[PDB]
């Protein structure tokens, strides 16, 4: 019953036999920007199925050494289809997002990996006074790796990080992790190409393991923008 | 006592009791029965 | 479920417990809920009723509070002979609440932030040393305290025209009166403050990440409005905030490490434990050592 | 006009106090509200998410490690696995935590507490395992047989993954208080202690050694009073950058 | 008498407070109020009167030359003919107008604007221009092509003069910022172009090049706050004649 | 059409137009009228609700700010031997709004403007220099400001009779009290002020030009009380003022060249551009040229 | 707070929301109809 | 403002006065109160104990 | 005149007059009639 | 393009829907593969973990 789920966005669909419930962030669904709280006065486009679909991105590799993996929306998802011409091509963007992560094993392997969206995860350098440079934070679809998963690369602690919208992926358990994120920022719009306003982040608190003959093991990320619009229509940036 | 003619120069309003402790310790979509199994 | 709580929750007394198929203490932290379990399922208990109130604990209550946010100190004479660096007889401060760090982590407990700002200005005053040999007495001097909003002209000198105040608001306050207060707005074009702001605040690639200018609450300019004495002084202001009207959003993991600078979250940690890059907490000697032990 | 006097206490400036005061900008008309997820209005919404306890905290283990127990299989009975203390004001495995973090900046405490513990081995693996709450008073108890009389769950590795261990609210007095004395009856709590109630036992291909992960959190029964500096911050001189703020 | 304490702020010197002070003239009365025609009540009717802007801001342009621009016709087709940059805060065309100069007293500004623009040429002279706001986000654009993508006006030449372009408010956040970052992504507006959109065709008794006067407006949703000291007046001494008055 | 506005506009959903005869995004500026092009009718626009506020922009809340209108600094000491044109213990000020830029400014945006003005008068002492090499303390003076209509009679020396002030206004503070306040109210022989006057105050040929006498709030003449000390200070005297109760009528264009002289319009402008007189505008290299370009 | 005797005495007044942008924008004797052709 | 004026006595501290002042711990909690056998609540009743 | 917002802020309260002498000089089960032996 | 993500598990058969997309009413079964009222698209497969 709740560990069967099929998600059905546009042209795409997933299913999983493996869930773990699915979190609503804060406990809120996506939705469009109701007129009492809108700012831009043009009319807005809504693509709707043409970009509320899945986009599934680069698979990555979990290794014994593996310290953990973020991508930061919607920075991500700007090059890829409708979405990324509709970003390209409009001022401002809104939309929440609904994310799937995967990552199967054999019932010999063991391994937990936390899996939590951050609003505004603002990164820190290491040991520099230096603030952390564009090429640091956008990272684009290949997302980036943790330097120091303990601390949240920011100086806070991993241990806390359940205070965010999160799920786990124990492998004994369950092989996928769910998490719908609704429009989460101090304006109602924002320019997409300068500001994120969620980090999705996969750490490794358990490490991979077993003793069976070795397999690569791959985590795969698909993330489904929701109630997507855009204003301020003019020429391509990219 | 406030005097003032702009709202915001009133003293702190500490009277705002309500709790939704739920939106953070249990974000679910399927809310989960006491004593039955989770999954 | 919302609803208002004014005190801790009480407890029922509970029976003993043999059903099949109902499973309480057992729990699926992998949905991301906290466990559920109550102590009337996991234990015998009695009945208690609970009148322990959660006021104290109010966000309100946990924020409105005065907090040291600057302390400048300058020298209060000629300065003809000053170097271009130091303070004449005046300062400029960019406001932030970034400089103490304990004002600065219970603020970075929250994602947003919504509230108006109380602040009090408390000055004072000790003769110079290094010049006179000798101590004569405090002046009752009049300062001028002057909001001058991000990026906008500031006075460059004492005696600037700048500080004749067409528009900007100024306060008048001596060092003999209780310490100056007056409350700025919630003055950000967003509905709130970002605390942390993952983004570059410029169209083009060499802008500042992490800070966003919309969150800056303006500039203060203190001056002394006495001309200098014969003699030198060292003056000491002191600005202190209160957050008040406060609502708050998505809280996140307190700061462990040490702060390093205003601008950014930055890391080093402590040389070691606790509080260190690689060890938060304090180190035992194995898992099985209990640290404070009670032995008789 | 009026005839008044001045009282003590008169003209000071206490950083508690609560008085309207002279607003700046007259006329000024903020930003209007609007809705945003994740809206907080009392801390102790915070103290009920769990979060991870640093069990292991010991030399030898580095960062993540530090957030995870290991277990092996056993050859004795009823061997203990570890134990973790009580106090929530002194440093320790509940320091940092969203609990620990938030009841610092306080000085007294009451209410009950949960761990729940994840098992995060192999799907084959199996075992069970005694979880005991020693109130105050004596030595943590090294034996099963000694902790197994205070309060205590019997934890069966199965579908369920994660258990939880209710720290019941026991204590003589209305509050407990943060103070620096661990050893004091107004604020030790007694002892938490795992025990092997049987064993683990994995087959072959799977991993001889299985991670638990611990949590805790507070019910809501919880409550804190004495709002003090919390002593898990400080500062020894200006932060960088912070007198570029004067220029 | 009244027991009483003095508060923090007590005898300060706030220059935007608002209290009744002592009448240094009492029975004294007012002259009669008698009826002025022009009376404004608030400042934003100011901004919604649409004044002259300085286009052609340039070297070898003296004075009111610096108000028109000139158009003369062209050999080849879509050629860009100016623009004018967004900022109501830096110096450019905006800044010495009746919106600009009541704006630069404020610091945070929001809602649309209207340019309007007349052509001034000769009753035989036709042509077709096409003006375009693109938002804000890339550089200016340099080619029809491009700026016709943002939102645009075709204005064809005849009775009707004057044409009006909408600069709609469109913002991510509720207000922008007079800051001096002109490139901040809370200040920056976007650009105005002007192309041809077929041609500037006279006879040969008429003026072969023709001008054309740019005015803006903000419309009724337009409003300001955190009022501020203008930038566009100041001193470094006292006025001739100052010193009399105390003579 | 007069009525109460509160907030900013709200925006109305629009739709494609293709109606002939209708070119609502065509004007005729020679008829003097501003266009009345909505943004409704030049795009398809959204429903937008607006809530900002229009208070900030009265014309009340823009003009009633303390402003800084007059600043004398004056030797209080023995004045035997000080000439004639020093100020000796007191000093005599015409009340004008005319000699710091910023109120003169604001205050000329209007044609006529009917206000009264709170005066709040701000004292600073300093031991003088030149006189002793040294610092002993700064005395809690009491000082009299006392209102002298225009070309009435004014006191001749710090001792005159003439500060009886048997039905002159007068205040008297000290210097350690807050600062001074009194409300004058709208004196005008007119139903409102003057700002510009294009006309001559005489029936002969040789009266000022754009001065109307009637318009001159009047005389402020301030003294210490105290009788001069054995040592010489420095005593400096600002006077602020704030309208309030304020009626605006026939705004104008803003003063863009900086001014000359508090009796007239007089212009020059800067060197060279902004606020030149043949540039008000700093220059671009062209009108195709972008000046803040983003290029990424 | 005003206990003075003389009304001009008194705080500031803030409250008069009453604007009539028509007399500066449009002050012509015919009023324009919006689409419509002005001339 | 309200016109006012002090009159002698301001600002001394006597020990036996009875005002309010300021609360240092705001929104504070008490621990709840609870019946203990003996209370006192006049002197009177002490000195009738022989 | 108390205007803070914390009960216990309040000044001092002098107004319980209710007294129970027999808890301390009378705290015996059986009560004692006046006149008649105790014993 | 369309796509179903198919987890392996109890249930082992997923269904991939190809909709009826075609800018004409029918198809015509003719030799000519890449004629525009032939061709249908493709189905491909690959590896999500």
């Amino acid at each position: 019953s709740d560990r069967v789920l099929q998600l059905k966005l546009g042209n795409s669909a997933i299913v999983t036999q493996e869930a773990a419930n699915y979190c609503c962030a804060y406990g809120e669904w996506p939705n469009y920007l109701p007129d009492h709280e809108a700012v831009a006065i043009d009319k807005p486009t809504q693509p709707e199925t043409a970009t509320d679909r899945f986009y599934t991105l680069k698979s990555v590799k979990w290794e014994t050494g593996s310290t953990g993996w973020w991508w930061k929306l919607p920075d991500a998802l700007n090059n890829i289809g409708m979405f990324g011409q509709n970003v390209q091509h409009h001022y401002l963007y809104r939309s929440g997002f609904l994310i799937h992560v995967q990552c199967n094993a054999t019932k010999f392997h063991q391994g937990a990996l936390l899996v939590v969206a951050i609003p505004e995860h603002q990164r820190g350098a290491h040991n520099t006074n230096t603030s952390p440079g564009f090429d640091d934070i956008m990272k684009g679809e290949e997302g980036g790796t943790f330097n120091h998963p303990y601390v949240l690369d920011d100086g806070t602690s991993l241990a806390c990080a359940t205070i965010f919208p999160h799920q786990w992926i124990n492998l004994r358990t369950n092989n996928s992790a769910t998490i719908v994120l609704p429009w989460m920022n101090a304006a109602p719009m924002d320019f997409p190409l300068r500001h994120n306003q969620w980090t999705l982040a996969i750490i490794p608190v358990v490490p991979l393991g077993t003793r069976t003959t070795s397999s690569m093991v791959p985590i795969t990320v698909s993330i489904a923008p929701m109630c997507c619009e855009f204003n301020g229509l003019r020429h391509a940036i990219t | 006592i406030n005097f003032y003619k702009d709202s915001y120069a009133a003293s702190a309003s500490k009277q705002d009791f309500s709790q939704d402790p739920s939106k953070f310790t249990e974000p679910v979509v399927e809310g989960l029965k006491a004593g039955a199994p989770v999954l | 479920i919302e609803s208002i709580i004014k005190t801790a929750t009480d407890t029922v007394k509970s029976e003993i417990n043999a059903e099949l198929g109902v499973v309480p203490s057992l729990n699926a932290v992998e949905t991301g809920a906290t466990s559920n379990t109550e102590p009337e399922e996991a234990i015998q208990t009695r009945t208690v009723i609970n009148q322990h109130g959660v006021s104290e604990t109010l966000v309100e209550n946990f924020l409105s509070r005065a907090a040291l946010v600057s302390k400048r100190s300058f020298e209060y004479k000629d300065h003809t002979s000053s170097t271009a660096r130091a303070d004449k007889n005046f300062f400029k401060w960019t406001i932030n609440t970034r400089s103490f760090v304990q004002l600065r982590r219970k603020l970075e407990l929250f994602t947003y932030l919504r509230f108006d700002a109380e602040i009090t200005i408390l000055t004072t005053v000790a003769v110079n040393g290094s010049g006179n040999n000798t101590y004569v007495g405090l002046p009752d001097l009049t300062l001028q305290a002057m909001f001058v909003p991000t990026g906008a002209l500031t006075p460059e000198k004492q005696d600037s025209f700048h500080w004749q105040s067409g528009s900007n608001a100024s306060v008048f306050f001596k060092i003999s009166d209780p310490p100056a207060r007056i409350t700025i707005p919630f003055m950000c074009i967003n509905s709130a403050y970002s605390v942390f702001y993952d983004g570059f605040a410029g169209f083009e690639k060499n802008g500042l990440y992490g800070i966003n200018p919309a969150d800056t609450i303006g500039n203060l300019c203190v001056r002394i409005v006495n001309e200098h004495q014969p003699v030198g002084f060292t003056v000491t202001v002191r600005v202190y905030m209160k957050p008040k009207h406060i609502k708050a959003w998505a809280p996140r993991p307190p700061r462990t490490l040490p702060y390093m600078s205003i601008a950014n979250a930055n890391y080093k940690g402590k040389e070691r434990a606790p509080n260190a890059l690689s060890a938060i907490i304090g180190n035992r000697d194995s898992v099985k050592t209990m640290p404070h032990n009670i032995v008789n | 006009g009026v005839p008044t006097y001045l009282l003590p206490g008169s003209g000071q400036f206490l950083t508690t106090d609560d008085h309207s005061s002279a607003p700046a900008l007259p006329c000024f008309n903020p930003t209007p509200e609007m809705h945003i997820p994740g809206q907080v209005r009392n801390m102790l919404e915070v103290v009920q998410v769990e979060s991870m306890m640093e069990i292991n905290n010991t030399e030898s283990a580095v960062g993540m490690e530090r957030l995870k127990v290991d277990i092996s299989a056993l050859t004795d009975v009823d061997q203990l696995l570890f134990n973790i203390p009580l106090d929530i004001q002194l440093d320790g495995p509940l320091r940092n935590t969203l609990v620990g973090n938030i009841s610092r900046y306080y000085t007294h405490w009451s209410g009950s507490l949960e761990m729940t513990f994840m098992f995060c081995g192999s799907f084959m693996a199996a075992g069970k395992l005694i979880l005991c709450y020693t109130p105050p008073g004596g030595s943590c108890p090294t034996t099963r047989e000694t902790a197994m009389l205070g309060t205590h769950i019997v934890w069966d590795f199965g579908l369920q993954s994660s258990v939880t261990l209710i720290i019941p609210w026991i204590s003589g007095s209305h509050y407990r208080m943060f103070n620096n004395d661990a050893k004091s009856t107004n604020a030790n709590v007694g002892y938490v202690t795992c025990f092997m109630q049987t064993n683990l036992i994995v087959p072959s291909e799977s991993s001889d050694t299985c991670s638990l992960i611990g949590f805790i959190a507070a019910k809501d029964d919880f409550s804190l009073r004495l709002m003090r500096d919390s002593p898990d911050i400080g500062q020894l001189d200006h932060l960088h950058a912070a007198e570029a703020a004067y220029q």
